[PDB]
Parts: C-alpha cells; structure tokens; sequence
C-alpha cells in the first residue's frame, strides 16, 4: 500500500504582495528566486518554511503537532509532511517589472551617508500574484485546525514572505481560498480525484465556526500627513527636476513611497539615541556596526548576523505609499520632461489627476529651485543651483508597524515583565514620533520631512494582560491616552532597568 | 506488448537525487550516459507504483489487503521484502516493465558535445534553515541543491507481458488501473512535498476511457488470475550431433546498464564485466525454440553459447593471461611496457613485478611486436531506495538503500552461439533466413524490467572455426572463461593436477610442469560463482573452479597432440556447464608463447525549428546565454579601462564623471527598454541631455560616454562585439542565435549597463572609504 | 567496503610514484627517497569505482587532467636534498589544504571568499578546451580575485599548468576535497 489517506485537500487561492516582494536566489541582493524558464517565483520551499514558521508561532514551538503536518527525518512515527507546497509562478501585473530598492546606512555620529554601507535590493513589486498551491493530505475525518488557523492567518495577511520582512517588504495575502475534498479512502472520492475535481467545501462556514487565534502581536496604525514635504529621493536624476520623488509599482499603477526601510532607520536612530542619552554613552569613536549594537534596540531592530549576534527585529514597518497613484506613462512623462516650465507642467497637471488646473497640481508636487548664495558677492554661486519636486500635497496612507510580540518573549524567555523597558521604549520612540521629533527620509535639515501625526492605532492580539492596556488608540503626542497606572506601571520598570542597563536577553 | 510509451511533462523544476552532493553542491541529479537528466526506471516504477496503490486503497475501501491490492501485486508483482511469516506463493513478478525516462533523442543529439549547456540544463537553488528564535539564516545549514528546468518531456518504453490467457474484462482492469494509476501521479522525485518535480504522467493509448471502464466496472471484478511459470517443453527429436560446428557470432550492444550479478552482499550487487552464456539462454530458446528441440541440445552438448567479451580488434576480447607480469612501478599493460610473460621471461635483475589480473586483451601473433591491444569495461554504481509507505521515507541508510553496478550503455560485446551441422541443416531446412532471426532487442539479468537490461543482440556471418597449432614439445592453456571442473569426488575442486589430468586424458597424451625455475608453469586464481537458477526458483548450487584469465603451460611428456582435437576442445569446452560458455580455452597461443618484455603498446545536431522540444531547448539555450551575458559583463564591469571603454564614465581621483546622479539618471532611463522598439526612448533621452549645456557639460567630462551610450543602444551588433561570447556551444536550435540576439539584445544592453555602473560605483566608494 | 578497498590499493599504488619521481642523488641503481604521499577519491555517483574509470572520467580531453595526485606529505625541508625537490612541492600536499583554505575562507561580509555559483561554473570550465577553461578563469578571477592562489601557470592565468606534456589541475581536488580536511586539531 501507499501512505494512507483519509481525505486528500486541495487548497488554493491567489496569494497577493501586500508590500514589495523579494525571495532570493543564488544567481547584492539583485538576484531573485526565479525557476528553469527564468520567470519569477515563489518557491515551495520558502512559502512551506513561511508557513510552517508561523504555526510554530502559533502553537508555542509545540514541535510534535508541527511536526504532525510538516514531517520529520528523525522520528521514526513520521517522515513526509502532509503539507505539499508547490512553486507557485509570481505574475507581475503589465506595465510593471521588477524595482531596484537602494539605501544607505546612516553613521549616527555625524548624521550622514556611513562609507561602505550602501546596498541595492531587487523586489517584486506590490499587487503581484502568485497561487496558493497547497495540498493537504488528512489522515482523519476532518480538517486540523492549526491548518484552519493557518488559512486564516493567510487570509488576514498576517504572514511574510522572503527577505526584508522587518525592513518593508514580504507581506502577503490570500484571497479566492478554495478547498477541494477528496476521499480517498472511498472508491467514489478516488474517480472523484481521477475524474470530477473534488467536493466542494465552503470555507466560510468552518472560517465561522472557529475563533481566529495570532500569535502575540501589537499592530501600530500611525495615521500621518507631511507637516513638510516627505519624500525619499529617487536615485536618478530627472532632467527639468533633480531631486525626484521615489516612486514604486503598486499593482498597475504607481505610487510614490516611503519604504519601510527609511521609516524603520529613523524609528531605530531615535531608540538608540534616548539610550544613549540616559547612559550618556557616545558613539563618536565607534564604527557603523558598534553605533548599531546596544540595548533594547537590538531586540526591537533587530541585530546583524556576524559570526552570533544577528536577530530580526521584533518590530517590522511596511513600505507606506501615497493614497495618490499614478499610470506608469504619466510618470515617466514627469520624469522625462525636460522643461521645468515646459513639458513638466503638462506632466504634473496630468500625474496629479489636474490636468486643468496648474495650481491645483501644484498643491499636490510642487517644483522648488534652491540656490546658493555666495557670502562674499552675494551672487548666486552657480552650478549650485537645483531641484527637487516636492510632495507638498501627497497624501499617504497609514504607516504600518508590527511589533512581534512573540519574538520579544524568545529572546526574554517567555517572561513578560523584561518586555516592559521594551514596550518603554517603543512608546518613548511613538513619542518622540508623534512631537515631530523624527523627520523622514530626504532632505529633514533642508525644509522636507517633518510629518503630522493625527493617531496612533495599537492594535494589540493575544496580549497579555499586563500589556492589555495597550489596546488603544491614541490623539494625545505624549501617550496621555495610556492608562496612567500603566504607563507609570511601564515608567517603573522602565527606570529599573535604567538603574542597570543590562541585556534583557541574558 | 512493449511499445507503450509514458511521457512525463515536468511541469516544476525537478531533482531525481543520488543521495549526495558535490563539493559546492549539496544535492545532485542523476545524469544518464549522456550526462543529462532522466528519471530512472525504478523511480519511475516507484512512483507510478504508489499512486496505483493509491487508487487501490480507494477501491478497498481503505483495507491495506484485498481484492485490489492484490491486483497492484499482479500488476507490479509482490513485494517479498518486506512480506514476513511463512507465505507460500511464489513471488509474482510485475506484469509491467517501466523503462527509464530520457529525453527526446534529438534533444540529446544536440547536447552531444556541448558541455556547457548540458550543465545549463540544470540550477542551483538554495536552501536555509532559519533560526526559530533569532529568526536569522542558520550557519553551515545554508544549501544548494541542483534541479532540472521545468519542461522536460521525457519518455519512457514500456512493455505489458501480460498472461496469454487474460481475459479480456481482466485486460480492461489492468489498463484500467494503470490509466488511474498514471493520472493519480502528480509528483516524482526529490522534495516533492515542497514544489520540486510536478509532473504529467501519460501512458500512450489509456485514457480517462480506461478510467472511466474501471469506474463503471470495478464492482464486478475479481481476484487475477494465479501466476505460473512458463515451462520448458522438449520433444527430444534433434538429431544426433555432426561436425562441422558452425559458429555464429552474435554481437551484444548495450542499451540501458546492464547489472550482471557477481557478488550480492547485503545492499550491494558487484556486477560482472561480461555477459555469461546463460543470459542468452532465453534468446536462444525463444528464437530458435521452435526449429529444434533447444533443451535437448543443451543436455547432449550440442549448443554452446559463450560469454559475451568486450569486442576489441573487431573480436571479442580475452581475458588477460595470469602470466603476463608489470614492473610494479612503471610497468603492466595499463602502462602499456615493461610487461613479462614469465612463462617465457626471467624475473629483471632487481625490479619487482606484478602479476596481471583483470582487463581483457586483443589478437597477437607470434612476431606482432606491440603490446596486445586491452579492453576495459565501464562500471558504475546505481544507488536506489525502498520507501517506506506509513512514513514515505527510507526506514533507515543501512536498511532503506541498495546499490547495483552495472555495465553502462555503448558498451559492444562479442559472443559465439556454436551449433552441429545436425541442427543447422534442420534449421536451415525450416528457416533459410534464420539467421535473420538472431537480431533482437532483449533484456536480460537482474532487475531487467527496471532501467536495466535492454540490450540489442546482432548476429554476424558464420565465423571461421578455431585453429590451434599443434605442438609436441609443449601445451599452452589459456582460461578464456571460467572452468568448473568436478573433483573426483564430484563435488567442485580447485586441484590443478585434475585439470592436468582431464586434459591428458582429453587429448591423449602425457603432460609434465615445465621445469625451470626463472620461469612460471602455472598461473591460476580460483572463481566461486553464487548465482540463481529462475526456473528452479531457488539458488544454484554454487559453482567453484578457475578464473578467466588462468594460464597454465605444459611440456608433452608422451604423445603426439592432434591439432583437429585441441580444435574441437577450443569449440566445445572443457569441464562442466560448457553449454553456457564456462571451460572455454586457447589452446598453444602465440601470447603465452611470446617474449614481451621489450614490447611496447600502439598509441552535435542544430534541433528542426518545428521540433516539440523546441520550446524545451531555447528555455536552456536563454538560460546558458543569460549566464554567460552576465557574469561576461560582471568581468568587464569589474575593471576601471573597460567600464570607460564601454561607457565612457571615468574616475578622476576621487570624484567620479560624470556624477553619480547622471548615471542614476541613466540607468532609470534604460530600464524602459524592453525591446529594441523601445530605443528611442533611450537615446530620446539621451538627446536631451546634450540639448543643454548644463548637463551636457557634466557628460563632457567623459570618455565620450554619450556617444558610446547612443552607439550601445542604436547598434544592435554593439553589445554583442563589447560582450564578444562564442554563443555557438550555448545553442542548439536552428537559426538559434540570430533568434536569441534579438531576443536577449535588450536584457544583455541593461545587463552590461548596470554591472558598468555598479562596479563604477564600487570602486568610486573604495576610492572615498 | 571490497570497492573501496580495492581503490585504496590502486590510491596507494598511485601514491607511490614519488618512488620514481623521487629518489636518492647519485644513487645507483636508482633509489626511492623516504617521501610521504597520499592519493584518494571520494566516490560521488557518477565519478566511477575503479581506479582506471575514475581517472579516465577526469581526462576531459587526452591532453588534459583535472587531478595533480598524488599529494606529498613529507615537509619541504626534509625533501630537499632529494632528486625531484621540485617535483614533490608541485605535488605538495599543502598545496591542496591552501586551496582548500581559501575555498572555505570568508570575506569581510562573512560570505565565502568564492561563491559556490562561482565554484560550479568553474567546475564546468575545467571541462572545456584549455582556452574556454582558462578564458573562465580570466573572467571569474578577474571578479574575485581570491582565484589568483589558485592560478598555476606561474604566469597568473591558467587553472593548468603543463606537467609531463599535460595539463593538470590542483582545482577540482579542492572543490572536491572542499569538505574532507575537518581535523579537530585546529
């Protein structure tokens, strides 16, 4: 005989790039997963390990019900996983292709560009599609429910993909779940997998009849407008404007972006400098890699892997983009315009959705000259005069920050009481955030990145208790919307671990 | 029934494994002869196995043992190894002998000599283990594995031996089955259970009409029919033996391995390098059967076929003489001098020697003065699985895996079917063409319904008999093949004096040991042969004698030695089981009567455009260009010369020409072009550029860069003469270069473009670190 | 174990030539000069079982061999005054175990000073004519200059040198000994 089968499950739908995508292959970080035909893919293995990593999650590393569905080489009860993930081919939406992410690390003493710390990454862009191309085979009549919770999961995008998952990119989700049942123990549910493509099952009626359960986690929703404009620099260029918006494909269309990389270094730059404030610890003399390395902002952030050290951040933000969106034409008819005052106002009249009102595009991205002035004469000292089109009037969705709470208690040890100078921390930084003291990305010195923040949304699922106060949304800068027994609850534990700062992590 | 055919689509990338990597390699596929994928027969069987045990379990209702299930054991025959207790039904074999998928052949003509895309045909894929807490890549787990390019069509011959007396109901079962079975397959080979070897699986001529019978008909089946051997019949009319012998040359090919047991120990089978007699046994039997009594010649001596020996000098190859010695270090007919045969030589005045053993050796005559030509046979090892059903694993390395040598494919054979004027003019008189009938593709020895066995047998002109000169001062005696002799005791014996004996005895006359002391009279080995005897269905007793290649030499002591005797000695055979090609002998031949030690030895298809793996062949082709392309460009990127050569861009010092922010600005530019319909976007842009001073005077500091960049997109040759790759061991198709240029014009100008750039870039940094 | 014991023997015969290669000056008959040496094989699947078959699959064309064995291992110091001084440090068995080296070397990144993608695509120039392998082998090492140890022309632009009218490579017995130097004596 075979292995035998209950009921085998075919379970499909199309997975969605939620944010950019970037699943790496051997042949910086340009050169993405792509099978014998070449074409872009997510392989089987990296979407099982994706899937199977967020069960293990879920049921506390409890290793036998994981290993119950996903196999094992040393028990001699199992072997094969019941799970089949096939390769799935990641279809890319027309007028888009891959995008090459560049960014730089930033020295912390002097504020600027850290020599050998550039790095480029290839991504697939936002909106493309790929099947969910899984098979399940029961060995009993039903269907288990961490498989449930997992399909769930999916389909609430609460799973990452591929690299860069705390730095912008790998979220994804599920739409269009169908599952097909196949009894193969039952001569009719064989010729039914031969013949007739399976039963039927609504998924809404099990997704109903079955609480939802996450791992730990608290969501932050930072609803935000640029107080000045914000942009990220594109790296090239334009001809009538220099300093470009960077702008990313996000199904068919295009939309300017913040990614969460940029947003992730600021947030991590004012941790480590309240930090390094209440030791009045200095990283003048330390290099790039030691200015990163310190307390509660390794965990938050994230550590590198040198031979080890390396952890990945607790707390993950998404690329954020403009609610505007833009036909791929459109902007390169902006990028390409060679007259700031010729062909770049049909350009920006058409990309802002204006193509009748000069002033009501330039509302929106406004052109700004910048020169110069030489002290002595007074002249403009030219060939110091530039460009840059301002996103005075983007508006930009919600930033996006997941903090694992899960992953925090890893490296704690489960006990919820270390997470506290932590959570400290994050809400100093929110803080700090809200009371326009982070600006984000190009140009914060040179009248570009100070932001508005309306609200901040915590979104906390399966907290603890001691953290349930976190569940909240918040309009007060300085947090007044936490109760006040917990953030002086927070503010005590906080303190303590002031007293000495010590490595919680042990 | 052979000439069925499966046809796998490989529909994901795919890795029929070895169990191992290769240095930088962590995981490699399997190869065929040809150095390319293939999925071998027996994982083939395997697969296709499991799935009809699939469909049976359904039948059964989920009852492991049952009507259907012995249904998978008829059609695929019984598993012996692992039943266990006092079962007493012989083991039914499989019905079915599923051969090795291989690509289309024109498909590996084409590969012939084009070693780099017969690598190409095949990727690295990676593989980490992530760190549950740290979430970080996991150190020393980080793995590459080589998988095959989606869109193989490989296909396999199949042949139904279906009983004679199947009913037809029970003939729509079996198709039926194997149609379900087949359809059920949706995955073969290594990481199945994570996207790896997504597949197609379709017989020829069963289709969901096979299924839909089944379907319509599988409550009504029945058990099948009982196995039972096909038995030997004899009618014991031959007549009696005459001279002459005739003696026809057969010529053996192989076409898949071919494992002839030497040794089964344990998980292993040692194979041999000939074919023993008795695997054309069956051939003979079913060629000839009906124009003589075959089993009766057999018992009466009147039929000889010998081994099958590699053919060298157009002959079938003999094994090496035991008396020829190499000077150890230097010398031996692999290094092709210092060779003794110390019959006739004295030991050198201080160099030790090494007595001869394997190989075979080609014709010599008495003044020859080269070395003989040797033969070598190509063994490899073949390593397979049993799976374990509950946990889909191998229970265990020491338990779960078993290795066969075999003799590979290309390799020719020589062997001698001998038959008395008595049966050839009785064949002749039913058959004139008899002869023709010799010609057949056949599968013969262990494992013959899997990936091996398939050999094709020729048959040659009737060769001329042996004829040994006849000599009184000496006999010479070489062991072509194995001899069992009987003690006196009848039982088998390794006693030289009985072979002294029977020959004197053969012959009639008197021998006596060469005397002399620098020289050697004798050179034997002993041979124990282990095999199986499959209509007794049990063991053969086991068979011990002499190896081929044992040598022994004789002085007449009495007697004149008739050379029409020794003759017909070298046609039949001495001792036991001659029938079979065992006792075969040279009788005084020029090699053993040589001095030799101051001897010295001698010294693809472009694919047709409308072909169906057209698609399959420029998928490899892009993909061998594409490397190519590639890490081509990364060379010249990585040298500042050449990144100004092509580009014009330079560094001066510290600051690079022209800024970085007119190479972003370009390089955002050229990845709009697509196609060569796109380039007047490019050098569109390009225009504007020096339209204006201010930037055309950032460029002006340049090599010329915006004239090198309009010449590298207007020029369609351009990019190829800068890259300056032979592309022609990178295609196989038809026209396919012109195909491909145009193709891969676009992505090979962004390809170059961004390594310029970013190895500009790199060093700008190393120059500002 | 039969197999591979029988290619040990035909290993150890090998092993032997520095009895030819290397010998006692002014020494008459000619003498074998006390040099360690081994040679080895590690049987991938299709690499073949016999000594002859082996070898024979590493002969890509008949004027080019991708083995350089066998690998002495007597100290330079103690082969010095031996006929073949030069021979013996071609086949110095520290030759390989440096090649090893920098095979599993790392970079400052803590990736690995060659790549495997690296690694396998010269593995595949081995196999071509000279001038395809040695163009690779401009090509690859001009990216990661790591390879210019591995040069063995002397002239820093062949994998090859030219020994006995052939051309050898130390290469592939790194790629292939890659991972069987562990020790644990550091």
């Amino acid at each position: 005989m075979a292995r035998k089968v209950t009921t085998r499950w075919k379970i499909t739908g199309t997975l969605i790039a939620e944010t950019p995508l970037h699943i790496g292959g051997v042949g910086t970080d340009l050169a993405l997963a792509v099978n014998g035909a070449g074409e872009y893919y997510v392989p089987g293995t990296s979407l099982a390990g994706a899937l199977r990593g967020w069960m293990t999650q879920l049921l506390n590393n409890d290793e036998s019900q994981i290993k119950d569905l996903w196999g094992d080489h040393l028990d001699a009860k199992r072997g094969a996983s019941f799970v089949i993930v096939d390769d799935a081919v990641i279809h890319i939406p027309n007028n888009a292709d891959v995008e090459i992410r560049e960014g730089v690390g930033i020295d912390r003493h002097f504020g600027t560009a850290a020599n050998g710390f550039k790095y480029s990454r290839a991504v697939i862009p936002k909106g493309s599609k790929f099947k969910l191309p899984l098979t399940f085979d029961s060995q009993d009549d039903g269907l288990p429910n961490a498989l449930i919770q997992l399909l769930c999961a999916l389909e609430a995008g609460d799973i990452r993909l591929g690299a860069a998952k705390t730095r912008g990119l790998g979220r994804i989700k599920l739409d269009d779940l169908k599952l097909k049942s196949f009894a193969l123990d039952k001569p009719e549910g064989i010729f039914s997998a031969l013949l007739d493509q399976g039963k039927k099952l609504d998924w809404n009626q099990l997704k109903a009849n079955v609480t939802y359960q996450s791992p730990p986690y608290l969501g932050i929703s930072i609803t935000w407008n640029p107080k000045d404009p914000v942009m990220v620099k594109a790296e090239g260029d334009g001809l009538a404007i220099d300093i470009l918006p960077l702008v990313s494909q996000v199904g068919s269309d295009v939309r300017f972006v913040i990614p969460g990389s940029s947003i992730k270094g600021i947030l991590r730059t004012q941790a480590e400098r309240i930090i390094r404030t209440i030791c009045q610890s200095n990283g003048s003399e330390k290099n790039f890699l030691e200015q990163l390395r310190i307390n509660l902002v390794n965990e938050l952030f994230g550590s590198a892997s040198l031979s080890d050290l390396g952890k990945i951040g607790a707390l993950a933000v998404n690329d954020c983009f403009s609610s505007l969106s833009m036909t791929p034409d459109q902007w390169k008819a902006v990028e390409n315009a060679t007259e700031m005052t010729g062909n770049l106002q049909p350009a920006l009249k058409q990309a802002t959705g204006y193509p009748n009102n000069i002033s009501q595009a330039y509302k929106v991205l406004q052109p700004a000259m910048h020169v110069a002035v030489d002290r002595w004469t007074g002249g403009a000292a030219e060939g110091m005069l530039y460009s840059v089109l301002e996103p005075i009037g983007v508006t930009w969705e919600p930033i996006q920050v997941h903090l694992d709470i899960a992953r925090l208690k890893n490296y704690y040890h489960g006990k919820e009481e270390k997470l506290k100078p932590a959570i400290a921390l994050l809400l100093l930084v929110l803080r700090d955030l809200a009371n326009k003291k982070i600006p984000v990305g190009y140009g914060t010195n040179r009248g570009m990145g100070t932001i508005t923040v309306s609200q901040i949304t915590l979104n906390g699922k399966a907290l603890p208790t001691e953290l349930e106060p976190l569940n909240k949304t918040m309009t007060c800068p300085n947090l007044t919307d936490l109760d006040e027994a917990f953030r002086q609850d927070l503010s005590t534990a906080w303190k303590e671990w002031i007293a000495d700062p010590i490595d919680l992590c042990q | 029934m052979r000439g069925i055919e499966i046809t796998i689509t490989m529909q994901s990338d795919w890795h029929v494994g070895t169990g191992m990597g290769r240095g930088e390699l962590d995981s490699v596929v399997q190869r065929d002869g040809d150095n390319l994928p293939y999925i071998p027969g027996k994982t083939l069987t395997g697969i296709l196995r499991d799935s009809c045990e699939q469909v049976a379990l359904g039948l059964d209702n989920g009852q492991t043992r049952g009507l259907w299930h012995g249904w998978i054991n008829f059609i695929f025959g019984d598993q012996p190894a692992l039943a266990q207790g006092a079962i007493e039904p012989e083991p039914r074999p499989a019905l079915i002998a599923i051969g090795s998928a291989h690509l289309d052949p024109k498909l590996k003509a084409a590969f012939q000599g084009k070693k780099q895309l017969q690598e190409a045909i095949a990727f690295m894929k990676p593989g980490v283990a992530i760190d549950a807490i740290t979430g970080t890549a996991k150190k020393d787990f980080l793995r590459f594995e080589e998988v095959v390019r989606l869109g193989a069509k490989l296909t396999a011959e199949v042949e139904l031996n279906l009983p004679d007396n199947l009913s037809e109901t029970n003939k729509k079962v079996i198709a039926g089955i194997l149609a379900s079975g087949a359809k059920l397959t949706e995955r073969l080979g290594g990481k199945r259970r994570r996207g790896n070897g997504r597949c197609e699986l379709k017989f020829s001529g069963y289709s969901d009409q096979q299924i839909q019978w089944l379907k319509d008909n599988y409550q009504s089946v029945d058990q099948p029919p009982k196995y039972q051997q096909n038995k030997l019949q004899s009618a014991g009319d031959n007549p009696e033996q005459q001279p002459p012998w005739h003696i026809i040359p057969l010529t053996i090919k192989t076409l898949s391995p071919v494992v002839l047991p030497a040794r089964t120990v344990g998980n292993v089978v040692e194979c041999l390098d000939y074919i023993p007699g008795r695997y054309l046994l069956g051939y003979i039997h079913k060629t000839l059967g009906e124009y003589f009594d075959v089993s009766q010649a057999i018992a009466a001596g009147d039929l000889i076929i010998t081994n099958a020996t590699i053919k060298i000098d157009g002959k079938a190859g003999r094994a090496t003489p035991f008396c020829l010695f190499g000077e150890k270090l230097d010398g031996g007919l692999g290094k092709g001098k210092g060779v003794y045969n110390r019959f006739q030589e004295s030991e050198p005045d201080g160099i030790q020697l090494k007595g001869e053993r394997g190989g075979y050796v080609g014709q010599f005559e008495q003044e020859q003065r080269n070395l003989p030509n040797t033969g070598k046979i190509n063994s490899e090892l073949f390593t397979h699985n049993t799976i374990q059903d509950d946990v889909q694993r191998p229970t265990s390395d020491v338990g779960g895996v078993y290795s066969y040598e075999a003799i590979i494919a290309g390799q020719t054979f020589v062997a001698e079917l001998r038959l008395p004027d008595s049966l050839v003019k009785q064949i002749t008189s039913k058959n004139k063409n008899w002869q023709a009938q010799l010609k057949a593709t056949i599968r013969i020895g262990q494992s013959k319904k899997d990936q091996y066995g398939k050999i094709e047998v020729t048959s040659g002109n009737s060769a001329d008999l042996p004829k040994p000169t006849g000599n009184n001062k000496t006999l010479s005696i070489w062991f072509l093949s194995d001899i069992l002799l009987r003690g006196d005791r009848l039982n088998f014996n390794a006693t030289p004096d009985d072979l002294k004996k029977y020959l004197e005895n053969a012959l009639d006359i008197k021998l006596k040991e060469r005397s002399d002391n620098d020289l050697i009279c004798i050179a034997l080995r002993s041979q124990r042969t282990e095999s199986w005897q499959v209509r007794w269905g049990l063991p053969r007793p086991s068979l011990v004698g002499w190896q081929a290649g044992s040598c022994l030499i004789y002085d007449i002591e009495s007697g004149t030695v008739n050379a029409e005797k020794l003759q017909e000695l070298m046609i039949t055979g001495i001792g036991d089981r001659c029938t079979e090609g065992y006792g075969q002998i040279g009788f005084n031949d020029p090699l053993l009567s040589a001095s030799l030690g101051k001897l010295t030895a001698k010294p693809s298809n472009p694919l047709p455009t409308n072909h169906p793996t057209q698609d399959y062949a420029r998928l490899i082709e892009k993909a061998a260009w594409r490397e190519a392309i590639q890490n081509k460009a990364l060379a010249l990127a990585s040298s500042r010369a050449k990144r100004e050569e092509i580009l014009g861009i330079k560094i001066m010092g510290k600051d690079s020409q022209p800024t970085m922010t007119q190479l972003g600005g370009f390089r955002s530019v050229l990845k709009r072009l697509h196609s060569r319909n796109n380039r007047d976007i490019v050098t569109g842009y390009l225009t504007a550029l020096e339209q204006v001073s201010n930037r055309k005077e950032k460029w002006s500091n340049t090599s010329q860069g915006l004239t090198k960049i309009r010449n590298l997109v207007t020029q369609e040759n351009l990019i190829w003469n800068h890259l300056d790759i032979d592309f022609s061991p990178l295609t196989i198709t038809q026209n396919g270069v012109n195909q491909l240029k145009s193709e891969l014009w676009a992505e090979a100008v962004r390809t170059l473009v961004d390594a310029i750039i970013r190895g500009h870039k790199r060093d700008l940094e190393k120059a500002q670190e | 174990f039969s197999v591979a014991y029988t290619l040990a023997e035909r290993l150890i015969k090998s092993a032997k030539e520095v009895k030819q290669k290397v010998t006692v000056t002014n020494s008459s008959p000619i003498t074998p000069f006390p040099c360690s040496a081994i040679d080895f094989h590690i049987l991938y699947d299709s690499s073949g079982i016999d000594f002859d078959r082996i070898r024979e699959k590493l002969r890509p064309e008949d004027n080019t061999e991708l083995y350089n064995r066998p690998y002495v291992v007597t100290a330079a110091e103690n082969l010095s005054q031996a006929q073949g001084y030069e021979w013996s440090q071609a086949h110095s068995l520290q030759t390989l175990a440096d090649r090893v080296s920098y095979l599993r070397s790392e970079d400052g990144e803590g990736k690995s000073a060659l790549p495997s993608s690296q690694s396998h695509a010269l593995r595949t120039a081995l196999y071509l004519e000279k001038n395809e392998a040695d163009a690779q082998y401009s090509l690859i090492s001009q990216r990661y200059k790591i390879l210019k140890n591995f040069a063995e022309d002397g002239e820093n632009k062949s994998l090859f040198h030219l020994e006995n009218g052939k051309y050898v490579t130390r290469f592939l017995d790194a790629l292939d000994a890659k991972d069987f130097f562990a020790n644990a004596n550091h």
